[PDB]
């Protein structure tokens, strides 16, 4: 089994980007979707300030440089657990892409959550599902704030279970406990299918990469 | 409730 | 399983302090992927303060020369009746005619903002866009 | 065995915590009591677990019966470890001063051998995370969960000397008496080397005690400081 | 509790059972039916006691011990329906199908 | 390569300037009895309802001129130290586009 | 980088309008 470690699990960390996500985006395409525009300065998130280039007119812009490293890692963490076959939950509350959300989440095998989150679904998980369920290794966040305005609860849950989480924050989010926050708009649909887009993709060629790396072990 | 079902 | 902690540390911290303990057996799946493309910043809990006194946030004001010009555009012609299609990226409206059209007099000429004003006006009018007053 | 008093709660060994449904065991663990109070009946109790090599935790367990508070409080701590660390794995990195609530705590990171002069839970607490030299004073109100919140607190958020080092990109250089003039390097940046030296602090503004103050003028005179005791 | 290695053997007792019971009515083992059961154990062990289900009963192993225990998860651990994690992945994958059909139909007695 | 400063320097959204009373053209995307939501460009939607005159026209699809009020409606209230926000732009449905 | 933002006053501001009377006696 060393060697099995060595060549599938332990190759693909010694590469900058193994799975080449650099080319599902570049910064004009995040300018088109419209990814630079944020709420008004009177919503704005002190934690945010970092990640907004300037106030226009008292809307907020975010900066799509930082926007588009941040994005690059967050890529790059997503296909690296979905070439370790961990199990990718999304989640969002916000009804105006639950079925989005889940289709994407079929579409690219793995899991949604887009629905009223129960207390406990993570940290009493072994009593709701079973004693030998098994939590998701990623969560992702499409929306990180509930319909109070109020973050999810999910990513404190996951904070304290040790659950690494990607999420997307507006100026009025807190990314203090997101793993992997990606500053930008969270609100218009053409920012939101981009990024359903990008994180379907990239799951998909992990996976991918992921059989052809084995089949190639096999044979050879 | 433009988002029925959701 | 790692500590519930999640306001001391990061997830990270936490589970490598308890690694090294000899608490957890084995590392999660996600710790090596961690350790070779960390996050920029670490994802450390920390209570959001409000600003008193003095403090101010450090957020700019978008603004440029152009601006200006458009102010006095919108003030003098007002809002075109033609409108905006912000669909379209290249989308040229008449105050942004009017705005180049300034900067083309102003860099091949002399600057005095009234003189610029009229004269691109009149070049306008020339070329045929309809501008009331 | 007795705790701090012959018939006290405190000091008590329950025993390992119990195999937690996650799977994982903890036979390296031990936990103490640090209080049991009648809650009008329930039972409130507070205490401590520690595998002695820096994990170490406290929980609250409240139930009618004092064994259900006992499990309770003992499995939910081992499920929210502080890891703290030990400078040599004996003592702490540096003099730590804190205030949870009214209660004040001063730590002192002391030479090989000096024992825990501290608290009695402060004691039971150390001997459970694995600091063997040290000297504490307790301040304002003696409230147990308090002190226990804020040797915890204290004990988490010190700065280790590789912590200190790569902030300030600087060899950390240790001087002993008993190692005459010989410099010992502790801890080295790991990144590049800052090659202007720190500023030379002809008189440093720190916030002095003057407790210590008075102690080292030899201006104490209480009646009670250093006692002869037993073995700590 | 009821373990899957217990029913199994009740599964080789009922079938075995159902065999010797059509080798004692004379009929043929092969198309020997669950009716024909039932008939077979009235005429053998005529009970007229009111309530049916006290009369002798010899039924297949699945209709007797309810086992509604149904496996969400490989061995690998991984759930297999992609709505596992809400904890009402039949109800919502429901919902969803009807959402769907409602958007394309917008894009396009009894109780 | 075109830097961030550059497009959104020469973005139509950036050279329309303030948005009140800036006529703009937007687009029906959904529909809900006689409520229209129309993008037009911008962060958020507006719901507009169907005139009454000419109604049956408005349909999804359908470009639409609109007289933009605010871009986000949002207003901090008594012992509010964030402004809330309805996720929602004023403006005002004059017709369609020829 | 001649693209980037500068600093300045609200271009746009409508002046503070005068009242009838102002600079009458
Ligand atoms: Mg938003
Ligand atoms: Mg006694």
């Amino acid at each position: 089994s060393t060697d099995f470690n060595d060549k599938i699990l332990n190759e693909p960390l010694k590469h900058s980007d193994f799975f080449n996500v650099k080319e599902l985006f570049s910064v004009r395409s995040l300018f088109d979707a419209r990814v630079h525009l944020g709420h008004k300065a009177g919503c704005r998130h002190r934690f945010m300030e970092p990640y907004i280039f300037g106030s226009r007119l008292d809307h907020d812009i975010i900066d799509l440089e930082q926007t588009a490293t941040h994005l690059q890692l967050a890529l790059n963490f997503t296909a690296h657990m979905a070439y370790r076959k961990g199990i990718i939950l999304f989640i969002s509350r916000n009804r105006q892409f639950s079925y989005l959300i889940e289709n994407m989440a079929r579409d690219c095998g793995e899991y949604a959550h887009t629905r009223y989150f129960r207390g406990g679904m993570l940290t009493n998980a072994r009593l709701l599902f079973g004693p030998t369920v098994r939590l998701p290794d990623l969560i992702i966040f499409l929306h990180t704030l509930n319909n109070i305005f109020e973050p999810h609860v999910a990513v404190r849950d996951a904070a304290k279970m040790n659950i690494p989480t990607v999420g997307i924050v507006d100026t009025n989010c807190n990314p203090c406990l997101i793993t992997y926050p990606v500053p930008g708009n969270d609100d218009s649909p053409l920012a939101v299918h981009l990024y359903c887009r990008l994180f379907q993709t990239a799951i998909t060629r992990a996976k991918e990469k992921r059989q052809q790396v084995e089949a190639l072990y096999r044979l050879q | 409730d433009p988002w029925q079902g959701c | 399983a790692g500590s519930r902690l999640e306001t001391v540390g990061s997830i990270f911290s936490r589970t490598r302090d308890l690694v090294r303990a000899g608490v957890l057996k084995e590392k999660p799946l996600w710790f090596d992927v961690y350790d070779a493309f960390p996050p920029l910043r670490e994802p450390v809990f920390q209570r959001p303060r409000v600003r008193y006194g003095k403090a101010k946030a450090p957020i700019q004001d978008i603004w440029y020369h152009e601006d200006r010009i458009r102010a006095k555009f919108y003030s003098v012609y007002g809002s075109g009746q033609r409108a905006f299609d912000l669909f379209n990226p290249n989308f040229k409206s008449t105050c942004q005619r009017f705005v180049e059209k300034y900067t083309e007099l102003q860099k091949l000429g002399e600057t005095d903002e009234e003189k610029l004003f009229v004269e691109t006006g009149k070049a306008l009018l020339a070329e045929g866009v309809i501008l009331r007053r | 065995e007795r705790g701090w008093s012959g018939n006290s709660w405190g000091g008590i060994s329950l025993g390992p915590p119990d195999p937690g449904p996650c799977g994982e065991t903890y036979e390296d663990f031990d936990t103490r009591i640090l209080e049991v109070r009648n809650v009008f009946k329930s039972i409130r109790v507070l205490v401590a677990v520690g595998n002695g090599k820096g994990a170490a935790g406290f929980s609250i367990g409240k139930a009618t019966d004092r064994m259900d508070a006992f499990r309770k409080a003992k499995n939910r701590a081992v499920h929210h470890l502080h890891y703290i660390e030990r400078y040599e794995d004996h003592t702490i990195f540096h003099d730590i001063s804190l205030r949870f609530k009214r209660t004040h705590i001063k730590m002192k990171k002391q030479p090989k051998g000096y024992g825990l002069r501290c608290h009695r839970a402060i004691i039971t607490i150390c001997r459970l995370i694995g600091i063997k030299d040290m000297y504490a004073k307790v301040s304002g109100s003696i409230n147990m969960l308090s002190l226990t919140q804020g040797l915890f607190r204290g004990l988490s958020r010190q700065e280790t000397h590789q912590q200190l080092a790569d902030k300030k990109g600087l060899h950390v250089v240790e001087i002993r008496e008993e190692c005459g003039p010989l410099p010992i390097v502790v801890a080295s940046p790991r990144g590049p080397l800052r090659k202007d030296p720190e500023p030379e602090d002809e008189v440093p503004d720190v916030k002095l005690d003057w407790e210590d103050v008075k102690t080292a003028q030899g201006m104490k005179r209480s009646v009670w400081s250093n006692l002869k005791r037993a073995a700590t | 509790t009821y373990t899957e290695d217990f029913i199994k053997k009740q599964i080789e007792e009922f079938n075995i059972g159902k065999r010797h019971l059509a080798n004692m009515m004379g009929e043929d083992p092969e198309t020997f039916t669950q009716e024909d059961i039932d008939r077979a154990i009235a005429y053998l062990f005529p009970s007229g006691l009111f309530e049916k289900r006290a009369r002798p009963v010899m039924k297949h192993p699945e209709q007797i011990f309810p086992r509604q225990r149904a496996i969400q998860w490989g061995e690998d651990g991984r759930p297999f329906h992609y709505l596992f994690y809400t904890g009402k992945q039949s109800y919502y994958s429901l919902m969803h199908d009807v959402y769907g059909m409602l958007l394309n139909l917008e894009k396009h007695g009894s109780r | 390569v075109e830097s961030f400063a550059s497009m959104l320097r020469h973005s139509p959204l950036t050279q329309m300037g303030p948005a009140k009373d800036k006529l703009v053209i937007g687009r029906i995307f959904h529909i809900v009895e006689n409520d229209l939501y129309i993008d037009f460009g911008g962060k958020f939607h507006c719901v507009c309802r169907r005139p009454e005159v000419d109604g049956e026209k408005y349909q999804k699809g359908t470009r639409v001129r609109l007289r933009l009020l605010d871009l986000e409606l949002t207003s901090r209230f008594l012992g509010a130290t964030t402004d809330t926000t309805v996720l929602e732009a004023n403006a005002v449905l004059l017709g369609i586009q020829e | 980088n001649e693209d980037l933002p500068i600093s300045m006053e609200n271009p746009y501001k409508e002046p503070l309008k005068k009242c009838i009377l102002c600079g009458k006696h």
